[PDB]
């Protein structure tokens, strides 16, 4: 009950980092998954829509849904990152 | 070099695949999922620019082939009239 909240702001300052722009491999971390397992699955397919995405733009609206505060800072950046994303995977898929 | 390249990398994707099957935890992935998507970075085929390589790879070999053809000439010229004039020269001479 409390590594829930603990790997959700977690989540949330390692999501809205400007130096990581995707990083899915640790997202799918196995010490850390049990602790995505409890909490709701929204934050747990927008990582996926960061994990490859990009849009997909309902999860990334949905992580608004679920996550009101220190979003409406970082939401540009995240589109920014999504964005510049997709360039790799477009090529590489 | 070659022979000794495929069994390395058989037998350490016979690891690879048996790590998961058995061993685990876990080997996967501290460096499974980066490791095997740089295995996945080139596969790596053509079209394009890889097509303009081959003839352009054709056109490397000219030269050297040239040159080849240039040496057969001037070996055949120098040994076999040579060879032939001293051959002559000896037969008709003893003989």
């Amino acid at each position: 009950s409390e590594q829930q909240e603990r790997a959700f702001t977690l989540g949330l300052a390692g999501l809205l980092g400007e130096g990581v722009f995707n990083f899915g491999e640790l997202l799918m971390h196995p010490v850390l998954e049990s602790l995505r397992n409890t909490d709701r699955q929204w934050l747990i397919d927008t990582l996926y829509a960061f994990n490859s995405g990009n849009v997909e733009r309902f999860q990334t609206l949905k992580t608004a849904w679920g996550q009101q505060p220190d979003l409406a800072a970082n939401e540009a950046q995240l589109l920014r990152k999504i964005q510049l994303l997709c360039l790799m995977e477009m090529t590489f898929t | 070099h070659g022979l000794k390249g495929l069994n390395s990398k058989l037998l350490d994707i016979r690891s690879y695949l048996e790590k998961v099957a058995t061993g685990k935890l876990p080997i996967n992935h501290q460096i499974i999922y980066q490791l095997q998507d740089v295995f996945n970075l080139l596969p790596d085929v053509s079209l394009q620019e890889f097509v303009k390589a081959f003839y352009l790879k054709t056109n490397d070999q000219m030269v050297v082939v040239y040159l080849a053809s240039l040496i057969r000439s001037v070996v055949a010229l120098h040994n076999l009239i040579n060879n032939k004039i001293a051959n002559r020269d000896a037969e008709k001479k003893e003989g």
